[PDB]
RNA sequence: AAUAAAUAAGUUUAAUACCUUUUGCAGCAUGGACCAGCGAUUAAAUGCCGGUAAUUAGCAAAGUUAAACUAACGAAAAAUA
RNA sequence: UAAGUCAGACGCAAAGCUACAAGGUUUCGCGUCAAAAGGAAAAAAGUCCGCCAGCGAGGCUAAGGUACAUAAA
């Protein structure tokens, strides 16, 4: 293209406008747009000082969607080994979870 | 040892009670001090005590030598490792080398040295 | 550190006494060229980093 | 030379040594090193005390 | 750095009750701080009861 | 082509044979090669065996006390440390750091290659079996200092590094295997007393 | 600029050692192993780095790589990988520790493999040297393995055990259960410590705790606190049948046969234990292997269960042990597969145990 | 005294919290031992002279336009989500029972610090009627909060 | 008989040649001269070699073993032989070094081969003589202390007038 | 080799590149007959390969 | 940089100016350490050197030479190196001459552990 | 080849050349 | 370049200072007669990127400042009944 | 590494410019020096062999050598 560099693919007009917004909420965003297991584990990696309860709640969630995508087989490695980084976070805020955080859980 | 007598004659201890840097001596005199004294029944091991500012370790040779080694801020295993190169050597000054064809012989040549098959002059 | 007092200066080569002006010719003498006597490489000048 | 307290003491027992790392711990293996300068720790970051 | 420096501390009864008080006082939002302690007892009694 | 920077052509290329691969299943499932593979082996020779050498040292006792020594008629050579030595009895040696030996003990050295008197000489090819030779520890110690120096003119390097090496010192007591020429033997007492401290 | 034409080939194949590099490695490939041959290969690429705890490791890795092939003769490569390892063993007979003599012994143990009477004596000398210095620093793992690794070579060494006794007696009340059931089995095992004081510490250790004993363990200890003690003079043996009866249902089938037959000796069978038992071993009858078949049959006979309608246990019993004598399985599972000429290794029962069951 | 007292004379910082600085032009094994690191010549080498932010005279990054636009006013104010508001009520630090307003939500946390006003946004799925009164909102919100029963003021 | 097996050993240095043939050199993974490695005989390994004939010693797997084995034989230990001299005369005198005059052949033997200085340290004991550029540093800190000494205590002090009778000594003994 | 017989630089004594001796063409000639070796050696391999290839151990590969 | 006290340690046997004066004697001691580093090396080479050439003089009073005789040797498998071929022809004739004879005769008397089998 | 040389060579014992009971047939090594 | 490595003490062999600057210096390129003392990336504020901890921070003392967070598609069905 | 470098040199092999000259100059393929001690050719930056962690009076070789200087027919 004529954006970035060589083999960059070009943008989404519809992931754009999402991210493109004069309202807050870019990290939520960006957990809820991950693709694969790798890379939701790297944007919570580099968002680690600012992740709240809300956003561990959507994390877990993930797995359910990230799962179905990979369907025809059992759940792989980078999955699991994700689902045991977020459970230490669970505990850690166990007792800050809402009814339908837990729900979501 | 020279022909079965031992050439190390002495060894004297110093340090201090309350000094950081005579730690590791006053650890081996505790554990160790007994076990080496009774492997070395011909050794003349003295202890003294003085407010001096380090541990130090001389050792006296029959033969004329003396050798201060300092042990400061030592281990008894590293103070161990001085102790072994004091006791099984002769005592000779650091800057020493032996003959470089690795053999001393007072009888050289048993069938006697090479000479010219021929009338001298 | 909180309770440390501080109260420690000293004097470069702008604060020395005289100094202004220059002390020989720039050539000619076969000696080494210099721009004042309050140097920090001359004995008596100023501290090169002051307190 | 494994030990050389072992050589010059041939009828002793000779404990382990210490082991010795980068970090520089005294309470490694729930063992304390008496010729440190420091109170003993749990062999770990942050230093915490042993008693 | 007092603590350290000296080697016995003595103290009498009225200090040490002071000197608990202080070591415990909130930090920030007195308010706040109850309402978090509250939730957490809830929860421990919920927890006995299953 | 001009241009310096890195081609990112084998990028592109893999992206592509990648995507294919996904989503269409490829029609052969097997590989011959694979299929027939053996197992590993450590190589497709027999090994080469080693020859054999008689020990180097070992002790076989100690000294008790102080003691005389006396000429003989006979000598030999012996190998030892990597170095091979001529030897008669009351003959010092130096040698690199023998482990596993103290002060005062009696050793026994068996890689013998010649003997030889005044009116005979054996010759081993390479060793003689049935000879050893006797001797004594006598030091462990650490020899002169050498100071080691280097430095490359208008580079700014310099490294010094001193360093003692270590070894080790013997006093030579008998050697057996061959008898003195006639006339030549010694007819009285010449070493120490040894305790005999290694039974086999 | 260009100066090779076409597509790379593949690499050549190298055989190539291991490296100074990669010392630290070693331990980690014996556990990848996945057979003989391929640890064979693993030490004889490391033959210039091996030592004594890679020696240790190795034989201990026999036992794993032999469970995988039960039922069958000792493979020809594991016994000839086992002569080769007994070399090493010998070169560094003197520089093992305590922990890893106690492995060494447990993996030839299992191979069933008899170690020469000279080296068990420098094996075992290494153990007691010291005045048992070094069996104070040993772990519970370690005293289990080496209790039951030098019983099974057939050691019989009375001085060896006197001073090894001696320095585990003050330990005991500390083990857990599963290794005090280990010191039985080898004081029973011993005639000369049948009527010693350490045998009568060792049965008060073990009353306390009871509860901890798994199944396997509970079985041996029973059978064996009976022939030690036929009299109840520490409270073991009511303690362990009161368990026996508690958790009878939960029991496997081959600890459960081997306990009843202990309390028949014992003389405390009743009409009510005989007839329980024979519907839970007429339903598992198939998971004894012929020893214990040999045993419920003596049990049950000696109790005095009478054939029933219902549940013909013997006429089972002996359908099952004429499976096993003729090892019928690996034919039935060949003719299903539609492959007769399938390879059916198997263990010869000895003539001696066609003649007890014959017999009973 | 013994081994485990502790004093002023045997404290020790946590390893890795410190690093000695380098100090350069202190011998020729020492780091950055002559030259100090700066290389041999030319401008940088000599001083504060050179930012570091020059490109040689080509100026590239003056060759591109210039915008103007002014952003609106209402980026100047605290903006709400739906879903954290939903939150606090759960867990209890807001009252559903009766009006919320700004005071409400400043003592609550939901907002930090007012100068202006709060704006309302977000998409929220209610089961339970609220009223609010904020400064602004969006149409997301309102049909959020109706859906429920809820009131929404702009005030 | 089939060939399954090649031995290729290294000649030559990386020195000095291409970076296109020091490839090849690296996939074999061969590092230094005399190094020898064994690769299956397959059509690719034969055609790199054969780009490479002048850096390498190739042979086949029966060469390699009859080779080594030719010399493991010829190590193997033979029987000793004795050869006999005879001198119906000889003399009982043993006939000393030829360089025993010398003081520097003496040195050693008195240093190594004697019985010597064996007497004790106190008959032995002597005392070094310092070289003149080393004097500044052997007393520097009998300096540092009379100055110490008479700068706070003064010169009417006990101390003071030990330093004096140990000088006195000093300059006594100077007198030979 | 250096042919170039100008320049103050003397890189060959005067009169230019000098003529091998003796042993220097003797050491070429053996120099030729170890490549030739090489070379007949390689088709020896090639006439007597064997159907199936032979598979080596190595310690890196079996770790990964 | 050496010290003061390193400096004029290394220098107390040199000459004018370079025992005492710093500048002078710390060159001419870098210097010095350099030539002792080569002399090492060198030291080598020469003595291999003085060790064929008596065994040479030796070989050729008998009507020999030296590369004919480690030819020889290689053939019996006899293993003694230079420095003690060199050793026995100085000191040692009659022992230097049964070598020659057994490499170039082959008339020794072999021995064996069981005289008679 | 390989394996009727591996065996000629593994038929004998060259550490017995140094166990004083030998005689000269410990010594044929090559031609049995 | 006045030394080094050795020696039977007679001697033999090896061996064109350092710095700066250069494609390249024994250099017929630059600086130093020698000794002692003095003599050159320091401090403040702000920003970026690693490491080590606290588990929001500062005041105040049930109430306020600073920072941070705040909707993206409610997609799983694993019941030998 | 938001570092240093943007003065390069010669040998063998090609082409333009010069006079199919220059230790000339401009491009290009490989190597060496630069930043590389050690061995051979007389001294030997760029040629031939070959890459120095340290010590040793052990052994085998490369380029090149094997009547004296000077080790070896
Ligand atoms: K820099
Ligand atoms: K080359
Ligand atoms: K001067
Ligand atoms: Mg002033
Ligand atoms: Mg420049
Ligand atoms: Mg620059
Ligand atoms: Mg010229
Ligand atoms: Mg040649
Ligand atoms: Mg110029
Ligand atoms: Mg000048
Ligand atoms: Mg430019
Ligand atoms: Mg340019
Ligand atoms: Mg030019
Ligand atoms: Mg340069
Ligand atoms: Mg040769
Ligand atoms: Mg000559």
């Amino acid at each position: 293209g004529t954006i970035f560099n060589t083999g960059v693919p070009g943008p989404r007009p519809e992931v754009a406008q999402k991210l493109s917004t004069e309202y807050q909420g870019h990290i939520l965003r960006m957990i809820s747009l991950a693709e694969s297991a790798s890379e939701l584990d790297e944007v919570l990696w580099s968002s680690k000082k600012h992740l709240r309860p809300v956003h561990i709640a959507r994390s877990c969630l993930k797995l359910e969607y990230l799962r179905t995508k990979e369907k025809g087989r059992e759940v792989s490695e980078p999955i699991k080994n994700l689902a045991s980084e977020l459970e230490n976070y669970v505990e850690l805020y166990s007792t800050k979870f809402t009814i339908g955080q837990v729900s979501q859980l | 040892a020279k022909y079965g007598t031992h050439m190390l004659e002495s060894l004297v201890f110093k340090y201090c009670d309350i000094g950081g840097s005579s730690r590791g001596m006053r650890l081996f005199l505790k554990d160790y001090m007994d076990p080496f004294k009774q492997t070395n029944p011909q050794l003349r091991i003295e202890e003294v005590q003085n407010r001096r500012r380090h541990p130090m370790l001389v050792a006296l040779y029959r033969n004329g030598q003396c050798k201060p080694v300092c042990v400061r801020n030592l281990s008894p295993e590293e103070i161990a490792k001085h102790i072994f190169w004091l006791r099984n050597s002769h005592g000779r000054d650091d800057d020493y080398k032996v003959p470089r064809s690795h053999k001393v012989v007072r009888n050289e040549s048993i069938q006697g040295t090479w000479a010219p098959q021929g009338p001298t002059l | 550190a909180k309770w440390q007092q501080g109260t420690h200066k000293t004097k470069d080569r702008s604060e020395v006494s005289g100094g202004g002006r220059k002390p020989r010719p720039q050539k000619g003498s076969g000696r080494s060229r210099q721009g004042s006597i309050r140097s920090p490489i001359w004995r008596g000048g100023g501290c090169t980093f002051p307190k | 030379v494994a030990s050389y307290l072992a050589r010059i003491c041939p009828n002793t027992y000779v404990p382990p040594p210490f082991v010795a790392t980068k970090k520089g711990f005294n309470g490694i293996g729930g063992r304390y090193d008496p010729s440190s300068p420091f109170p003993p720790d749990t062999g770990s970051s942050p230093l915490t005390l042993q008693y | 750095y007092h603590m350290l420096k000296y080697h016995k501390l003595v103290v009498s009864e009225p200090a040490v009750r002071l000197i608990e008080q202080e070591l415990t006082r909130p930090l920030r939002n007195p308010a706040r701080a109850a309402f978090w302690q509250e939730r957490e007892a809830r929860i421990g009694a919920a927890v006995e009861d299953l | 082509v001009r241009t310096k920077l890195p081609s990112k052509r084998p990028f592109l290329q893999t992206a592509s044979h990648l995507a294919v691969n996904s989503l269409v299943p490829s029609v052969r499932t097997n590989r011959w090669a694979d299929l027939i593979k053996g197992p590993a082996v450590r190589s497709c020779i027999p090994e080469i065996p080693e020859v054999p050498k008689p020990s180097e040292y070992t002790t076989i006792g100690t000294i008790e006390g102080p003691y005389t020594l006396n000429l003989e008629r006979v000598f030999g050579v012996v190998e030892l440390a990597g170095s091979q030595y001529k030897v008669t009895p009351d003959d010092v040696i130096f040698t690199n750091l023998l482990h596993g030996i103290e002060v005062n003990e009696v050793v026994m050295l068996e890689r013998v290659m010649l003997l030889g008197s005044r009116s005979n000489t054996i010759i081993g090819r390479p060793y003689i079996p049935g000879a050893c030779v006797l001797a004594a520890v006598e030091e462990h110690f650490l020899d002169g200092t050498v100071h080691v120096f280097k430095r490359k003119k208008r580079k700014r390097y310099r490294r010094y590094k001193p360093t003692r090496p270590m070894m080790t010192t013997l006093r030579i007591l008998k050697v057996l295997g061959i008898d003195p020429a006639p006339g030549d033997e010694l007819g009285i007492p010449s070493g120490p007393v040894i305790k005999i401290t290694n039974t086999e | 600029t260009i100066f090779n034409t076409g597509v790379p080939g593949p690499r050549p194949e190298v055989a190539q050692k291991l490296s100074t590099e990669y010392q630290g490695h070693i331990l980690r490939m014996i556990s990848l192993a996945e057979s003989a041959s391929e640890l064979d290969e693993v030490l004889w690429s490391s033959k210039k780095h091996l030592r004594p705890v890679h020696i240790a490791r190795s034989c201990l890795k026999l036992e794993y790589l032999r469970t995988k092939e039960k039922g069958r003769e000792v493979s020809e490569p594991i016994k000839n990988l086992a002569s080769e390892l007994e070399n090493y063993v010998e070169l560094y007979s003197t520089k093992f520790t305590i922990g890893q003599v106690s492995q060494l012994v447990r993996g030839l143990s299992s191979i069933r493999r008899n170690i020469q009477p000279d080296l068990l004596l420098k094996l075992a000398a290494v153990v007691v040297a010291d005045d048992g210095r070094q069996v104070q620093l040993a772990n519970e793992m370690d005293c289990r393995d080496l209790f039951f690794g030098f019983f099974s070579q057939g050691f019989d060494n009375e001085l060896f055990w006197k001073r090894l006794s001696e320095s585990v007696l003050p330990r005991l009340p500390y083990f857990n259960a599963d290794v005090v059931s280990t010191v039985l089995r080898v004081v029973s095992g011993l005639r000369f410590l049948h009527n010693t004081e350490f045998a009568h510490a060792t049965m008060t250790a073990l009353v306390p705790k009871v509860g901890d004993l798994s199944p396997a363990r509970l079985a041996d200890a029973f059978f064996s606190a009976s022939l030690l003690d036929p009299t109840d003079v520490s409270g073991l043996n009511a303690k362990l049948e009161e368990r026996f009866l508690r958790e009878f249902t939960s029991f496997p089938i081959k600890d459960t046969v081997t306990m009843f037959q202990t309390v028949t000796v014992r003389r405390h069978s009743t009409p009510e234990l005989a007839a329980q038992v024979a519907p839970l071993v007429a339903a598992q009858a198939h998971q004894l292997p012929v020893r214990h078949l040999r045993r419920a049959l003596e049990g049950m006979v000696t109790a005095g269960w009478k054939d029933t309608a219902e549940i013909p246990l013997y006429a089972i019993l002996a359908k099952q042990a004429a499976r096993l004598v003729l090892g019928k399985q690996s034919a039935a599972t060949s003719a299903i597969l539609g492959k007769h000429v399938d390879n059916q290794g198997y263990q010869r029962t000895p003539v001696q145990l066609l003649r007890q069951l014959a017999r009973i | 005294n013994p081994n485990y007292f502790v004093h002023l004379g045997n404290l020790r910082p946590n390893p890795g919290a410190t690093q000695q600085r380098i100090r350069e032009g202190r011998g020729l094994s020492s780091r950055r031992g002559v030259s100090c690191g700066m290389g041999f010549k030319g401008q940088k080498a000599r001083g504060r002279s050179l930012h570091m932010l020059y490109d040689g005279g080509q100026l590239g990054l003056v060759k591109f336009p210039v915008t103007r636009q002014i952003p609106s006013y209402e980026v100047l104010y605290n903006q709400l989500g739906v879903s954290k508001l939903v939150e606090f009520i759960q867990l209890g630090l807001l009252d559903h029972t009766k009006t919320i307003t700004m005071k409400e939500l400043l003592n609550a946390g939901c907002v930090s610090s007012l100068k202006y006003g709060v704006l309302l946004y977000g998409n929220v799925s209610l089961s339970f009627p609220i009223n609010i009164e904020v400064t602004a909102c969006d149409d997301r919100a309102r049909r959020s909060i109706e859906a429920a029963g809820g009131k929404v003021t702009r005030v | 008989e089939p060939v399954r097996s090649l031995f290729v050993t290294l000649r030559r240095s990386y020195i000095g040649k291409a970076w296109f043939h020091r490839e090849i050199l690296q996939n074999f993974r061969l590092k230094k001269i005399r190094q020898t490695v064994e690769v299956a005989n397959t059509p690719s390994a034969r055609n790199s070699l054969a780009k490479i004939p002048h850096l390498v010693t190739i042979e086949t797997d029966k060469m390699y073993y009859l080779r080594n084995m030719k010399k493991f034989y010829e190590q193997l230990l033979r029987p000793p032989v004795q050869v006999s001299h005879e001198h119906a005369a000889l003399s009982s005198e043993i006939k000393p070094v030829h360089n025993l005059h010398s003081k520097h052949v003496q040195e050693r033997l008195q240093e190594h081969a004697y019985p010597s200085k064996m007497e004790g340290y106190v008959l032995h004991e002597k005392k070094p003589v310092v070289p003149r550029a080393l004097r500044s540093f052997a007393f520097k800190s009998q300096d540092e202390h009379k100055s110490f000494v008479l700068a706070r205590l003064g010169i009417f002090s006990e101390e003071a007038k030990k330093i004096h009778l140990n000088e006195l000594r000093t300059f006594a003994k100077r007198d030979r | 080799v250096v042919f170039k017989t100008t320049g103050g630089k003397a890189w060959n004594p005067p009169g230019g590149l000098k003529p091998l001796t003796n042993t220097q063409k003797r050491s070429r000639k053996e120099n030729l007959q170890i490549l030739l070796r090489n070379l007949s050696v390689l088709k020896l391999a090639a006439e007597n390969q064997p159907e199936v290839t032979v598979n080596l151990f190595s310690p890196l590969k079996f770790m990964h | 940089t050496f010290s003061r006290e390193q400096v004029f340690t290394f220098a107390k046997n040199f000459t004018g100016r370079a025992r005492n004066v710093y500048k002078v004697a710390l060159r001419r001691v870098e210097r010095g350490l350099q030539h002792s580093y080569v002399g090492r090396k060198e030291k080598k080479r020469t003595i291999r050197s003085l060790w064929i050439q008596r065994i040479n003089a030796g070989c050729r009073e008998h009507g020999f030479a030296y590369s004919a005789l480690i030819n020889g040797l290689n053939q019996e498998n006899i293993q003694l190196n230079r420095k003690v071929l060199s050793e026995l022809a100085m000191h040692e004739p009659d022992s230097f001459k049964a070598v020659l004879d057994q490499v170039r005769f082959m008339k020794g008397q072999e021995i064996y552990a069981n005289v008679e089998p | 080849x390989x394996x009727x040389x591996x065996x000629x060579x593994x038929x004998x014992x060259x550490x017995x050349x140094r166990x004083x009971x030998x005689x000269x047939x410990x010594x044929x090594x090559x031609x049995x």
